[PDB]
């Protein structure tokens, strides 16, 4: 449906180094300048989940409960119900019978989302997710990284062109096969963007900040 | 005697030298380390009544928890412990990020599959070793536990498979493989047969069939904040010397200070330009330390020749003068030039013709008993152009004079016969 | 220390690849006593410190943006002043990569220019072939004008008029200089070109080379000698490749800077202290006289050239057939307006009649092609 | 194209050799820049055609 | 691949080798004939004008 | 046989380097050579004759 004409999003630190007034170029997963970026406004079930998936979480008020990942679900694969709750954020990997959301009202009435348990291997307790809450998970290298940044520039339809540098928060080390993820929310308003690997010159401020940074892939310019 | 040892001769003629790279040693060791005390369960996953089926290797990772492996290495009888692109005895030192151990049961024949780039049935569809490999292979005989009578048929292999898989793939589906005309549909028959058929594990088999419990420990190496750290010390901090450090698994020498640039909560270490290690933090208390090199110059010699005279002089490219600890046979005389440290030269004031030079105007000689002495060098002399309008001046008398002027032409033809 | 930093382990095993290093050490060093010897010749041609005069009255010639200014704590004249702050470009140091400082500061390099500068003004250019022989400014312009062809009358009678000229073209160069992005290309050109050379050669350190890793320290740390020796060569191999490389373009581009050089040398020697009639070499037009200024790693002269202008064209005849005899024109043409005949000189109108002391018999006119 | 003829393998391989070649590259790129330079400074000494 | 890579890199050595020493010839060529360039220039300069 | 050609083959590439390094360098001293003898030629030419 809605596509709308992305802008210059889902740029990210590479790695934990600290470049200061340098032009370096990266080889990594990006979000490719201009692309076009799905709105689903409902739409939850189909999400199919690419190596690595931008997301938008535009001006809401906080009722993305969590997120959950895999694909036959059902309690047989394993999947990723990463529940970040008002509090103390659930991390819970495990193989677990999907059904609904847990459409706590329009509140305080039934947690239930999934139904069955199984192994459970995995079990994180952090405070991510404290307003545009773009996110860069990436599950690569048997890390599934995750990255986000807080802007809440409160404009119409979209983001309109504010550059920003969406640092990391945590990764995850399990190697779980992921093609497919959730969103768990009346009407909705967020946008799905995919990755793909590309190679771009971020510049860093006087102190590590990217500024600006340009795609070579786009144009010949 | 360093200048004549250079110049390959016993005679020196007059000029600037250069003989040897002065460099500032180091004086004091750092061991810096974050504050991990647990061990690591490596007993736990080595002592076990049952490790794994060749397809059901288990991956278990390790994090977070101080591990030594010198236990692994003297305390031990494997009989196969390959370590690929590390060594067993400098292990103890490194911390790795992500150790993941894969767990299962072989056979003593087939205990070489593990290898990066081996082939055959357990090597090509059951378990893949890529070729960039820091990890090592754990591996000895247990005849003693997993020996059963009627057969630990629970372990099973997966010849009946088309493609080898990709490296560090965990296959779990069990159903029949199609190897041929064969339909498919349940079957079992014609050319599809179970592919996990069967472990022949009589106790009387022989070494090449007897058990073998494998634990490969791959590791990933230091290019990310240290997790699983080698036993060892944390040295306190020292700064403003030159000394060597092991931050994390960062090794090198500096005089690292108070950083002043703000680091990031996530960013760990700096660059600069050339991607050279600028910055660093602390895995103890958080701090950020600017690492420079530490001094270090060329040194030259200042010689007006042997057959003049065998006072020298030496002059440091680049230090400030007070790092001269240890040549330096003699001293005094020291004196700060805009291009280094001169050492046994008399610093005058009456400005001459150069004829050492040395740079940033300075330029030494052999005036006089003679001393070597720096100068500012003296452009020319002072004629003045007395200008006045309405005057002229006109010459009454030549000279008439002869200069020689000197211009190679041809060097010597040679030919060198390259077999 | 750029092929093996501090370790045992890689010094021990370059000392297997022979004299190398000394090798490298002895070019670059000849190269930099080579820009030494460079800046030497360039500058260092007239070796008597000749003094600024204090006053500026020159006859109406204004050398105050070219004369040095003592109210600035650096002695530089504006121009000066402007070249070095329009040339801005960092300190590698680190790993074995130092740079020396040149003998010639660029005090000294401005004495240098300004004694040649007051050598021009003062004794014109007698004082780069002998004893300074002072001579009013007006003179030698009238000395400079006689060798381009034009008479001295020429200067004189127009004195007021050439000396608003000079003041105007030298209070223009300095607007040019600074207003144009280019201006300085060569110079910075050169800065750049060794800049992009040595970050290229810190660059490629940060390269396996086909080894395990980067890093001599983390080679010889996570391997045994025995198999980390392979390692550590092929490291050398590729560090030692990169570094002649860097040597063999330094050296390239110093012949090129050294050419570049003794042109600038000749340039100095053949225009500022004298006068060329070489053609279009020491400027556009005919040339006057030249004035050096000092720049970031270079020299920028400011050529003085007359050039020709507004014109009006006449009939000519080659010779005059008076008395049967054919006069030809001693130092000038044969013109005329239409009606009345005169014989001028060669890059100048100032008519005069023909006479026998502006003309010279050569025979009878019977032999003259287009004899008037 | 010359070192690793269409070859993927080959040019991963090339490429651990850090920035050598480039330089190459540049350096030629220079040369014919240079030819330009001087047959315009040989012939187009005058524009007044 | 494990095997093919050292002669890849064997390769590689060769051909890097044979282009290093045709870009330096190439550009010691290039530095003559600048030198014969300019020469040219100047006769232009001098001689016909 | 077998490994006399691998140490061969070592000494035979050091050996090429030295001697390419050799040409090289009297390469660009011919090269300076020869401006000085130009320089020469052209003095004879305008100050001897
Ligand atoms: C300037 O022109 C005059 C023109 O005569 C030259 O003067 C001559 O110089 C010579 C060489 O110094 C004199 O010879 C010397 O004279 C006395 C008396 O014998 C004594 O000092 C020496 O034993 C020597 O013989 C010569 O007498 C002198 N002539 C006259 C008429 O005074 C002079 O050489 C020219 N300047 C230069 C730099 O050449
Ligand atoms: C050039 O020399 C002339 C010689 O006449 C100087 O002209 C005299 O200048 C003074 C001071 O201004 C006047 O009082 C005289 O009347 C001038 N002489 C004549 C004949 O008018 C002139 O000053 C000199 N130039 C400089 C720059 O000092
Ligand atoms: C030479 O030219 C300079 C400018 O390039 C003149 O300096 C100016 O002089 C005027 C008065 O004539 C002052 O109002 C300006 O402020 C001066 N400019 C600067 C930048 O100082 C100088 O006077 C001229 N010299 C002569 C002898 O005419
Ligand atoms: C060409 O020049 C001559 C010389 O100046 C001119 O002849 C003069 O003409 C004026 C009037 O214009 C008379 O008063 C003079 O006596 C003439 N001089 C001589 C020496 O005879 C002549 O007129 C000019 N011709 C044109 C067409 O301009
Ligand atoms: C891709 O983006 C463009 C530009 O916004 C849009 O027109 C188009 O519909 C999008 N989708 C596809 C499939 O091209
Ligand atoms: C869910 O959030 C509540 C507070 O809203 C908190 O008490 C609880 O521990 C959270 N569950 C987790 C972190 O698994
Ligand atoms: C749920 O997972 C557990 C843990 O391995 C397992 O024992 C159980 O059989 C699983 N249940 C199903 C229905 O797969
Ligand atoms: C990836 O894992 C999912 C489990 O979420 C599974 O359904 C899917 O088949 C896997 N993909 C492949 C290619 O095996
Ligand atoms: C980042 O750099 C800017 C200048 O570019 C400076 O004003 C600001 O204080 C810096 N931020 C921090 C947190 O140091
Ligand atoms: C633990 O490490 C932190 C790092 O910030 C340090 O400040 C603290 O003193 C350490 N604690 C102990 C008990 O060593
Ligand atoms: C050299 O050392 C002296 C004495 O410690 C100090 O005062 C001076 O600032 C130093 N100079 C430089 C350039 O570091
Ligand atoms: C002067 O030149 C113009 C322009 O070419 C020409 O038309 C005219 O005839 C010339 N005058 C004479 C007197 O030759």
């Amino acid at each position: 449906p809605a596509y709308t004409n992305s802008f210059t999003r889902g740029v990210y630190y590479p790695d934990k180094v600290f470049r200061s007034s340098v032009l370096h170029s990266t080889q990594d997963l990006f979000l490719p300048f201009f692309s076009n970026v799905t709105w689903f406004h409902f739409d939850n079930p189909v999400l199919p989940f690419n190596d690595g998936v931008y997301f938008a979480s535009t001006e809401k008020s906080n009722i993305i409960r969590g997120w959950i990942f895999g694909t036959t679900l059902d309690s047989k694969t394993q999947s990723l119900l990463i529940v970040n709750n008002a509090t103390n954020v659930v991390i819970k990997v495990c193989e677990f019978q999907f059904c609904n959301d847990p459409f706590l009202g329009v509140m305080e009435s039934e947690f239930r989302v999934y139904s069955s348990a199984n192994n459970c291997t995995f079990e994180y307790v952090s405070q991510p997710f404290l307003n545009l809450r773009e996110f860069v998970f990436k599950n690569i290298d048997g890390y599934f990284k995750i990255y986000s940044k807080h802007t809440p520039i409160n404009l119409v339809r979209d983001l309109p062109q504010g550059f920003s540098a969406l640092e990391p928060l945590v990764d995850l080390p399990i190697g779980i096969n992921i093609t497919r993820f959730q969103t768990l929310l009346g009407a909705a308003a967020y946008y799905v963007g995919y990755l793909q690997p590309r190679t771009f010159l971020l510049k860093y401020n006087e102190n590590g900040t990217i500024t600006d940074a340009v795609d070579c892939a786009l144009d010949p310019l | 005697s360093e200048t004549k040892c250079t110049l390959k001769s016993f005679t020196v003629e007059k000029g600037i030298y250069q003989t040897s790279n002065f460099r500032v040693q180091p004086t004091e060791s750092i061991v810096r380390f974050p504050n991990i005390t647990n061990l690591c369960p490596f007993g736990e996953v080595f002592n076990a009544t049952r490790f794994a089926s060749v397809y059901a290797w288990n991956r278990k990772r390790i994090s977070n928890c101080v591990a030594d492996y010198s236990v692994l290495y003297n305390s031990a009888s494997f009989s196969t412990f390959k370590c690929y692109g590390v060594s067993p005895t400098k292990l103890n030192d490194l911390c790795f990020t992500n150790v993941y151990a894969d767990s299962f049961v072989i056979r003593g024949d087939e205990v070489r599959q593990i290898a990066p780039g081996q082939t055959g049935k357990i090597a090509d569809y059951n378990y893949k070793l890529p070729d960039d490999f820091t990890g090592c292979v754990i591996a000895w005989n247990s005849n003693n536990l997993d020996s059963k009578v009627g057969g630990n048929y629970n372990y099973l292999y997966r010849l009946f498979r088309k493609s080898n898989l990709k490296p560090f793939e965990r296959d779990i589906s069990t159903e029949i493989y199609q190897a041929g005309s064969t339909p498919c549909n349940g079957v079992e028959g014609f050319n599809c047969y179970f592919p996990l058929q069967s472990y022949g594990f009589q106790p009387t088999n022989g070494v090449g069939y007897q058990p073998y419990r494998v634990v490969v420990l791959s590791f990933e190496l230091l290019h990310a904040p240290a997790t699983v750290c080698g036993p060892k010390k944390s040295t306190n901090l020292v700064k403003n010397k030159c000394v060597n450090f092991n931050f994390n698994g960062l090794t090198g020498t500096g005089v690292l200070t108070e950083s002043n640039k703000k680091f990031l909560p996530f960013q760990q270490f700096g660059r600069d330009i050339a991607d050279t290690t600028d910055a660093v933090r602390d895995p103890q208390t958080l701090e950020i330390l600017d690492i420079t090199p530490c001094s270090f110059g060329g040194v030259s010699v200042i010689t007006p020749g042997t057959n003049t005279s065998n006072q020298v002089a030496v002059l440091y490219q680049d230090v400030n003068c007070t790092e001269v600890p240890v040549v330096y046979s003699t001293g005094s005389n020291v004196f700060q030039t805009r291009a280094g440290c001169l050492i046994g030269a008399e610093h005058v004031n009456n400005s001459y013709e150069c004829d050492i030079p040395i740079g940033a105007g300075i330029c030494a000689s052999y005036q006089t008993s003679q001393s070597i002495i720096a100068y500012t060098m003296s452009l020319g002399a002072e004629n003045s152009c007395a200008y006045s309008n309405n005057s002229i001046a006109i010459p009454t008398n030549f000279t008439i004079s002869v200069t020689t002027e000197i211009l190679p032409v041809s060097m010597t033809k040679t030919s060198v016969d390259c077999t | 220390m750029y092929i093996c930093g501090d370790s045992t382990e890689c010094s021990n095993l370059l000392l297997q690849y022979g004299s190398f290093c000394t090798q490298l050490n002895r070019a670059l060093t000849g190269i930099a006593v080579e820009q030494d010897k460079n800046t030497q010749e360039v500058f260092a041609q007239v070796k008597q410190i000749y003094k600024t005069p204090p006053i500026k009255d020159f006859g109406g010639f204004n050398f105050s943006q070219i004369l040095p200014d003592p109210s600035k704590p650096s002695k530089r004249s504006p121009i000066e002043d402007l070249l070095f702050n329009k040339v801005t470009l960092c300190a590698q140091k680190f790993n074995g990569l130092t740079v020396l400082p040149p003998l010639l500061t660029d005090e000294m390099i401005a004495q240098y220019t300004s004694a040649l500068l007051a050598g021009t003004i003062c004794s014109g250019w007698t004082f780069g072939a002998g004893p300074a022989l002072q001579i009013p400014f007006p003179m030698q312009m009238a000395y400079r004008f006689n060798g381009i062809g034009v008479t001295q009358n020429v200067l004189y009678e127009n004195q007021k008029l050439i000396a608003n000229q000079f003041n105007s073209a030298i209070g223009k160069i300095q607007d040019s200089l600074s207003s144009t992005p280019s201006a300085l290309g060569k110079l910075q050109d050169v800065v750049n070109q060794n800049a992009q050379a040595l970050n290229t050669l810190v660059k490629q350190l940060s390269s396996n080379f086909g080894a395990i890793s980067s890093v001599l320290n983390d080679i010889l740390s996570r391997l045994d000698p025995p198999e980390a020796e392979v390692q550590i060569d092929r490291l050398i191999t590729g560090r030692l490749q990169s570094l002649q490389t860097y040597v063999t373009q330094q050296l390239i581009r110093a012949a090129e800077i050294r050419a570049s050089a003794n042109l600038a040398a000749t340039k100095m020697s053949e225009c500022v202290l004298g006068q060329s009639k070489r053609v279009d070499f020491c400027g556009k037009g005919y040339h006057l006289m030249s004035f050096p200024q000092s720049a970031p790693h270079g020299v920028v002269f400011l050529h003085v050239t007359y050039v020709p202008a507004q014109e009006k064209n006449f009939t000519t005849a080659p010779a005059i057939c008076h008395d049967g005899k054919a006069h030809f024109p001693r130092e000038g043409v044969f013109v005329s307006n239409g009606t009345h005949w005169f014989v001028t000189q060669r890059n100048f109108y100032e008519p005069q009649i023909i006479t026998t002391d502006n003309t010279f018999v050569s025979g009878n006119c019977d032999v003259v092609i287009g004899i008037v």
